[PDB]
């Protein structure tokens, strides 16, 4: 009955909020990050917090995902076209040595320009059958394949595009909120927040089907879904130990290069010396059958029917039916059937090899991957899985939206405003003098 | 110009303090002087009072400490009583305009009906 | 540090004012444009909750009392246990509802107070 | 700070020149409020003492004085009803230091 | 001692000012114009100067209009690599084959392989075509001797929608409400607003087309009525319908010109023969005329007015230019300014390739609109220049006059509340 | 009632005063713009001592010399518009008094004898 | 900007498109370190204020000076440098003792 | 027994760097304040105004040059001979070189002829007439467009808000250490981004006696600075009626290049007064005797490299000369002339990736310049060559004098009174 109102400033208030975060740290994430991270970076437990966190309606995953395609292209855009190249190849079955014949390579021939405009000559180059297609007649007449529709730009020698670990900070006016419990699962209150000023640092991996070099869970495996019990969603498995795949290319590279422009030389493949095998993956058996079914465990929490069946992709181009690995700047596409194809000392896993690559599954561009000379061998952490669902539980290694690989570990982070301004009642009236 | 007039005032014996008011259409807010006069019965008149638009007003020594030279600038009326012993006065009132290093009352109320008796 | 108080009741989180005051205020053409528009409007947040205390009389203050008497209808809690027993998030979500309500009456009791102080025009 | 009429007398009956003077106490110099007071029209002011003429007033008028003790109204001929009595009304202090009624006739 | 200064706050005064409006309201005027506008405040014996010449709106709008046409032209079709020579021969059409603005022109373009040159042909206006030299077969198109062009991209209208100018914080527009306000001087009835009306980025030459009207008599503007080397602006207090058109149904068809750009050019034409005309009522025309010369003899008094076909190089200068959907118009008004003081057809001619503005280096490229267009507009006004008889003549601007001519009554200021007074009030210390 | 009464004389006045790259460049402009002249306009009010208010009475004496015109010749006669330009060229002057006042005041209370 | 640095005592002087972007960015930084200013004299409760004083003991007197010894004797250059490493011990101070203050008046038992 | 008290309007600073103005592309419109009783510690090595200058000089060359006609078109093997274009002789240094280049019709070929300097290109083979342009074998040549009007006119540097700028008015500053006479000035004196490599060009005179400013004299490592107190008359000139032809390249895009020269058989030439140098020689060789007295002094023309750091660069519009100056520099302690050559494909701020294309300027060319300086390095006895940075040398002698400050009006002093509540 006699309260005043009181306004104060400097409430610890916040809203839901979408906003632009910045990004802390020739390599391309460590050229545009400039921002130089926290050497000592603060966490204050928010004592008695409860937060609301969802995945799947997080902005800063779609967020991630627009500055990364800016990146990449400001990174591609200043180098060598290949527009030249466009022109009928003449193509032949590539030497195996002595075995003869590199099944998947033809061994091409062009009539192209150099760096002078009246300068036309014959060039060899080696290629993947999988970036050359027929023009007509079965007659050796081959076209690149992406000529068709879209410009195609050769990366930058100087440019390795590797993950490096970056940050995500708020600005002024903004907090980061960090779920804690590690039972998260999805959507839903978060109880134990904290807030942070800047994420813990996610190396911006690029893969599909299996989720690679990413954060274990603390916990049991989560198995995390915007809704399990719908099909039409991606599931999300994250795992709390990780399986160490081994992948490598046996053989090298000589590389041989054409100009085609005032410098601006194009790089080709040359010569191939090693084994016939374009590439594989090693697996070990009893990680991965230890690993799967302890998935499986966990999918019957959501999933009580017996005998759940994991079976192999069901379609579609490399970029969904393969496993897209960087390795070096190589681009392998690995057969993942050897694995899953099961119900509920190592396995090799064939690997092709591509060039000419639309990558975010885009359709106006692609990238052309020059030759890396010399063998490549890498070691990565498979951290999680990517599983599509379907009488029976059927569970597939589906390929998904790039943003799905940047959700496992952004799920953590909410964005939220903070609102200095409120009112209360007090027991005091203003005093007027 | 602002038509200013006094709608008050009658004989009394006490000097007491009666109250009476001029109004007036201007706007006495804006650093407007305002004055009182006492408007004798004879001997042209005497100061009676003075006061700023902000009021810190200052009585003419006839009714000196017992004085009350109001105004109010909401009501845009000089409205102010003294006493000054049952003076045989009308009571004036003026408007008063600041000039440099100059003042002048050139702006004049119809006078008020006060007047001594008994 | 910041919000450390934020889901404690309003007796610590009454007094960190200081805390979240600060840090409102931070210490090519692509990005160029993103950022300049990012650190324009912190300054616009920052002065249009400055130009609302103006108007409300509170300039200046972490701490504000005005004219304007609490209705019971927005909240009929008692005194006793709103300060010291609920945090502030608690609290903005309670009186979310008459939000305008209360920043017109305050308002309007500045008005008011500003007229009586322009016509009593005290001065030497 | 009294103002003490000088010369308070002024009568005629006909227009015709005219002065009046106080030796106001105060030094109010050109201040000393000479604003007359002809026949009954609510005392309004003929001038603004001797620092200006007044706007809807005869141009007669021009004492020129301004002096502490040495104060003074004057005006040349103009209408036979102008019963310029020129009584001051000195700035001083607090309120306006009148002077004696100085009765005029024109 | 007895006046004192005070300051203050508030004050409503203001200052003439150029400043920076903003637009408020797939159509590309829509683009950057997401802005909503949903107020006015008469002013009290204020009379303020305005002035419809040396108008920075006007000059800020055409800036922006520009700017908005480029970006929206920009990330479209080059087609730089169609100045091959061409092989023209005759139309081909009906059974006479003979359209006379029209040629079939066979062309050497190479496919996006860089080798298998293959010949292609398309229909082609007259107009859009240069003779290289000689005989007939040796043919450029007019705009490879000064630029490449861009086609406008089907996706983007560029159909005007109206829009309002906004004024920024601490600053507001003044409008003149004197209904017979000629442009310059004073004006005794001024109302405060914060954004326009709602103004049409309409184009055109000769004739206003889609303005306000007059909401007095038929008033005639110019700089300096004397001088005939000004613009006249004649608005209508009264409208004239307008209708035009193309009664043909063209067919389309569409080149791959590069990797992912195709190249659209016209196909066969199908209907009637006639590039285009216009309906204009005779009798409203030359009652909308009569009244306009009789205005015109308040400032030309005892003196006889005719009016005579303009004279001029390009057709932006000697025609009604016009755009009804993807189609621009350059229609012939000699029928309209013949005259000394049921309908006219208006024979009208169609171009593919416009150098709008004359910015010289900048050109778009019409893609052929499919089937057959009407359009009806509506005349509100008209430009004219000036050179005993007087002589008027079909003028045109640059686009300035299409803009002042409908922002005339608006000036912007900047509003100045601080300041100073004297008062009788001291501050007070203690 | 931005403007109201403007043009109405300056007593009534006075009890009024309570009232993609390219299109970035031009919006942070704008907005940039605004900001500097709300800020200039405090600035100005605080360093004469008239923060929060929209009347405020200073210790500099009018001069005269800029103005001769007596109250109720300015005020009850004039519009602010015709004030502005009567006065225009001593505004300078008029603000660095105000300044020099404001120091003195504050430079009084620091005192070392009294306060 | 029209210094005229000197002695303590005068307390009385207190009163394309790349381009463009870098024109931007300063006039941004202009305004901000113009606020922040004005934000921290603020939260000290000196709002509005050329000069101010507090409820803070003068500290840091390890310096061992008096009043008669900087005011009409040093430089505000001087002055700065001599104590540039305290300031941050200062600061920190000033913000809690005027919160404090306000905490105070609007208390329960005295504002009542 | 004191209180804290809080000044807003302390008049100090600290050393900062910002982002600077320009005032007269630049379109923007232009009193010193001396400080009494201040010692400012200047350096006009690791000054940011030096580094902000570079980084704009260049941008904004770029920002004019970009907008133009690209060279890429006629980078075909060129069939050259030896160039005459008065009397029966040749004339040294060109070449008439025919190609077959595109017309803007984008299908017919065209023959066209025009002249080249024989450093503008290269021979793709021996024993063949058969030539390229320096820079078709990498990146690519804009043509500078002659509307650019690239031209040394001087420019102000203005503080933005919140910054000031002091200015050191001792004589003998030489370079580094406090300054006494400091003064405060918002805008900084007009500058003319003159460019040379040696032979300082129109700078501002010393108003003492020579200086001679390094950032360690004592060094080998680093460039001396050597500023004049009077300058000596430099007259260069072309004394050759050029004539422009034009060879369309494509849509409107048109390569601007030499069709015939009349005129005088002699080259490109610039002189001196005889007297003059040896006298300011002299002067300066006193001046360097006492930071190394009691050594034998002599000068030597530079030790080799690309022109640009072996001759005099200097620049009349579009026509870019590189003089030899071992006529100035061959000396031990009427006129002087130096043959020069004349080359329009240039490096423009020492950029190996890109090039710009300087048209011809037609008719005759004479251009007066006022020598200020000199930049020189170090090589018992001592040897001094011409020698030089990538043009920082060109503004330092004009910033050397200039700092920038941060204005921080905040501080704290003790008071007498306590806070009144
Ligand atoms: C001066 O301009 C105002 C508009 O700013 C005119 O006011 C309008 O008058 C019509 C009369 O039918 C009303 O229907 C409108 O509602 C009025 N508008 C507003 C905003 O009030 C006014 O009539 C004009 N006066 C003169 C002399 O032309
Ligand atoms: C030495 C000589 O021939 N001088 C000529 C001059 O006559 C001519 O006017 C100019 C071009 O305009 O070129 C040079
Ligand atoms: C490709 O063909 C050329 C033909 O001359 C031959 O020299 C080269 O060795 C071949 N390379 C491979 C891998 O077959
Ligand atoms: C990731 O791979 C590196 C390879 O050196 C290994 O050291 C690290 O332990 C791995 N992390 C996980 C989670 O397995
Ligand atoms: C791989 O490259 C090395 C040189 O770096 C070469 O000696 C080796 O033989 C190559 N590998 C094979 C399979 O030939
Ligand atoms: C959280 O709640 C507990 C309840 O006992 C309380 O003691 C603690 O102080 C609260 N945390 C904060 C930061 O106020
Ligand atoms: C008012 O309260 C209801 C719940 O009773 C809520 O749904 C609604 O959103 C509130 N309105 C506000 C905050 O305006
Ligand atoms: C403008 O044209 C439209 C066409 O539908 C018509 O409805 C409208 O009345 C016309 N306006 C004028 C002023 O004639
Ligand atoms: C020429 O002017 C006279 C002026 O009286 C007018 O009567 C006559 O009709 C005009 N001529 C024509 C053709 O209208
Ligand atoms: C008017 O339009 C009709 C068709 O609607 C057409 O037949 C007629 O010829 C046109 N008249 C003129 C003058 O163009
Ligand atoms: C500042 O205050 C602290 C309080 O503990 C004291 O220890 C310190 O000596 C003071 N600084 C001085 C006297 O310089
Ligand atoms: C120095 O330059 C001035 C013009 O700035 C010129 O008049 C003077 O003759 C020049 N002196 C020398 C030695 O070039």
């Amino acid at each position: 009955e006699n309260l005043w109102v009181t306004v104060y400033y400097g409430v610890p208030v916040w809203k839901d909020a979408e906003t632009t975060l910045f990004c802390a740290s020739h390599n391309v994430w460590a050229t545009h990050c400039c921002v130089p991270t926290d050497p000592n970076p603060q966490e204050i437990v928010l004592e008695n917090v409860t937060e609301n966190f969802n995945m799947w309606k997080n902005n800063m995953v779609e967020q991630m995902h627009e500055d990364i395609i800016s990146l990449w292209d400001q990174s591609l855009k200043p180098c060598v076209k290949l527009t030249p190249l466009c022109v009928t190849l003449n193509c032949t079955n590539a030497t195996a040595s002595n075995s003869s014949i590199i099944e998947g390579m033809k061994n091409c021939s062009f009539n192209i320009t150099t760096e002078l405009r009246d300068k036309r000559e014959k060039k060899n180059a080696l290629f993947y059958k999988l970036d050359i297609v027929q023009l007509d007649g079965n007659s050796s007449q081959y076209r690149l394949i992406n000529c068709n529709t879209s410009a195609i730009t050769q990366a930058c020698p100087k440019v390795s595009f590797e993950p490096i670990p970056i940050h995500y900070c708020a600005p002024a006016g903004f907090a980061i909120l960090k779920c804690n419990n590690k039972t998260f699962t999805g959507t839903g209150p978060c109880n134990n927040v904290s807030t942070v000023q800047c994420t813990h640092g996610i190396k911006p991996v690029v893969s599909t089907q299996l989720l690679l070099n990413g954060s274990l869970a603390e916990g049991e495996i989560i198995i995390r879904s915007e809704n399990i019990t719908d099909n039409g969603k991606t599931i999300l498995v994250h795992l709390n130990e990780s399986v160490k795949i081994e992948c490598t290319r046996p053989n090298n590279k000589t590389r041989t290069s054409i100009r085609i422009g005032p410098g601006q030389a194009f790089y080709a493949t040359g010569q191939v010396i090693g084994d016939i095998r374009e590439a594989y993956c090693n697996i070990s058996e009893s990680t991965w059958n230890e690993t799967l079914g302890k998935v499986v465990k966990q999918l019957r929490k959501h999933f009580p029917h017996k005998n759940i069946t994991f079976q192999p992709s069901s379609g579609g181009d490399l970029e969904v039916t393969t496993h897209s690995f960087n390795c070096g700047g190589e681009f392998f596409y690995c057969n993942t059937s050897g694995l899953f194809n099961s119900t509920w000392d190592s396995i090799t896993l064939p690997c092709r090899i591509k060039q000419i690559i639309n990558m975010w599954q885009e359709v106006g561009r692609a990238m052309y991957a020059p030759p890396i000379q010399g063998n490549i061998t890498c070691v990565s952490n498979i951290t999680g899985l990517i599983l599509t669902r379907d009488n029976t539980e059927t569970f597939r290694p589906g390929g998904g939206d790039m943003r799905d690989n940047w959700r496992s570990e952004l799920y953590k982070y909410k964005v939220v405003k903070i609102e200095p301004l409120g009112v209360a009642p007090t027991a005091c009236k203003r005093r007027v003098v | 110009x602002x038509x200013x007039x006094x709608x008050x005032x009658x004989x009394x014996x006490x000097x007491x303090x009666x109250x009476x008011x001029c109004x007036x259409x201007x706007x006495x807010x804006x650093x407007x002087x305002x004055x009182w006069x006492x408007x004798x019965x004879x001997x042209x008149x005497x100061x009676x009072x003075x006061x700023x638009x902000x009021x810190x007003x200052x009585x003419x020594x006839x009714x000196x400490x017992x004085x009350x030279x109001x105004x109010x600038x909401x009501x845009x009326x000089x409205x102010x009583x003294x006493x000054x012993x049952x003076x045989x006065x009308x009571x004036x009132c003026x408007x008063x305009x600041x000039x440099x290093x100059x003042x002048x009352x050139x702006x004049w109320x119809x006078x008020x009906x006060x007047x001594x008796x008994x | 540090g910041f919000l450390g108080a934020a889901g404690s009741t309003m007796g610590a989180a009454s007094m960190t004012l200081t805390v979240q005051a600060r840090n409102l205020l931070s210490g090519d053409t692509h990005w160029g444009i993103k950022q300049l528009q990012a650190r324009v409007l912190a300054v616009e947040h920052y002065l249009r909750d400055q130009q609302l205390l103006g108007i409300w009389g509170c300039s200046g203050k972490l701490i504000c009392t005005t004219n304007v008497p609490w209705n019971s209808t927005w909240s009929n809690k008692t005194l006793s246990e709103i300060w010291d027993n609920m945090t502030w998030l608690q609290w903005d979500k309670e009186i979310s509802n008459y939000t305008q309500i209360i920043y017109g009456l305050l308002e309007e009791s500045q008005n008011q107070q500003e007229k009586n102080e322009t016509d009593n025009l005290t001065c030497d």
